[PDB]
């Protein structure tokens, strides 16, 4: 699949023509750029400790982010009939990758707790985690079908 | 035939498992937003990037409107 | 600096005044244990 | 950048002052509780 | 004892916070802004020399660029990349008071051994 993409500013460091023309109306429709965003900030943030234990929390996030994507890539894709699932059957927080790129509204209460998210972050990457748990119990599943798949029809038709 | 309907229907529930964790990537990409603020700007979150997949072209004129952040 | 000085003993007062407010509940508590004990030997 | 850590650091202080004073209380109701029981036991003696 | 009044003054002016006294060589200043940027997040201050004169090594005398320096670290978790920047900076490092008048004591003092 596609690893992450996503761009780096702030918002006092807005790339677009305005402040608050990153979402729209940016010299990015003019190069045809597919950027969008939309703000969704927490209820509050941590320290300056907690923004450091967060950043370097934040590769572990990535990678856990990586090998999702990777499972989801490979398990679905080699089955030759899983990846029957497209954009809006897969739409991330509930909207499609048109969307759901262009807003951040999965910081609602199912993942984090709508909370300061020092510790939500660590819970939202645990359930991606029992995610990723439940996609590779599937996997391994299929596997096992596919053991019983090429079964003793495997062997000769028969005066062989 | 189990098999192959493990490949079409229990494998259709890795397909939704795999939705699901896209959701849980676009979680994880409205947190980084505001890592990202942290990072380069106050505590409070509040970030004004963008997410998508460019071109070549697109992320180069991105990068050359932002230098005045540049890594 | 400014952050020095937030750290200083601004804080630090409101952590040594938490036993004014620890205080305050231990004598109403003992105000409530004096009137019912009032009122049972009455 | 420092008015921030600032705004932190108080609002750390605020809300474990504050829950420290609600567990006082809290502690303070048993306590009570306790005195009451002993009470009792003594106006039962009596 | 020099950053005691010019770091100071810098954070100040760019105003809880760990100490990053050591050493930063004369080359070192790429590696001061361009990385470790997670950990400095540019709201840190710094005051760093341009080794005016060749300082010996900790551990050897035949003495290199090594400026000394000392700044602010954003907090412990900062400051825990932080040594480790100071550790890849390799130059004549070692932690000094807080107030001048005693770094500069101690760097007579570490002189006179010398």
């Amino acid at each position: 699949a596609s690893r992450y993409w996503v761009v780096s500013l702030p918002v006092q460091n807005s790339a677009a023509s305005v402040w608050n023309r990153l979402q729209e109306q940016i010299s990015k429709h003019s190069f045809d750029t597919p950027l969008y965003r939309f703000n969704i900030p927490n209820l509050r943030v941590g320290t300056l400790d907690s923004l450091l234990a967060l950043s370097d929390d934040l590769v572990k996030s990535n990678s856990f982010v990586e090998s999702v994507s990777h499972k989801i890539r490979r398990q679905i894709e080699e089955l030759e009939r899983v990846s029957g699932i497209e954009s809006s059957s897969l739409s991330v927080d509930g909207v499609p990758v048109d969307t759901y790129l262009t807003r951040f509204v999965w910081d609602e209460a199912k993942y984090p707790t709508m909370s300061p998210l020092r510790e939500i972050v660590d819970g939202i990457h645990t359930l991606v985690a029992k995610i990723e748990d439940d996609l590779k119990v599937r996997v391994a599943e299929y596997n096992n079908v596919r053991s019983q798949l090429n079964a003793i029809n495997r062997k000769q038709s028969g005066s062989l | 035939h189990d098999q192959e309907s493990l490949r079409s229907s229990l494998l259709q529930w890795c397909y939704t498992s795999y939705g699901e964790v896209f959701s849980s990537w676009m979680h994880f990409c409205a947190v980084r937003v505001f890592a990202e603020s942290i990072l380069r700007y106050g505590l409070p979150p509040s970030f004004l990037a963008c997410v998508l997949a460019p071109s070549v072209k697109g992320e180069k004129k991105v990068r050359s409107i932002l230098e005045e952040l540049c890594g | 600096l400014a952050a020095e000085q937030e750290a200083q003993h601004i804080v630090a007062a409101a952590r040594n005044a938490k036993m004014a407010r620890l205080r305050q509940a231990k004598e109403e508590a003992e105000r409530e244990i004096a009137e019912h004990r009032a009122q049972v030997e009455r | 950048m420092v008015r921030f850590i600032r705004q932190e650091a108080e609002e750390k202080a605020n809300e474990i002052s504050v829950s420290a004073e609600e567990e006082f209380n809290i502690e303070k109701l048993q306590l009570v509780e306790a005195e009451k029981k002993k009470i009792r036991q003594e106006y039962e003696r009596k | 004892g020099e950053f005691f009044s010019s770091a100071l003054t810098s954070a100040a002016a760019q105003q809880k916070l760990g100490f990053i006294a050591g050493l930063v060589p004369r080359e070192k200043s790429m590696s001061f802004e361009r990385m470790l940027f997670r950990a400095t997040r540019g709201n840190v201050f710094l005051r760093q020399a341009v080794v005016d004169e060749p300082v010996v090594d900790p551990v050897s005398g035949e003495k290199m660029e090594k400026n000394v320096f000392v700044v602010f670290y954003s907090g412990e978790r900062a400051k825990n990349k932080i040594l480790k920047i100071c550790d890849a900076f390799g130059a004549n490092r070692y932690p000094f008071n807080e107030e001048f008048d005693k770094q500069a004591q101690a760097i007579s003092e570490v002189s006179g051994r010398l």
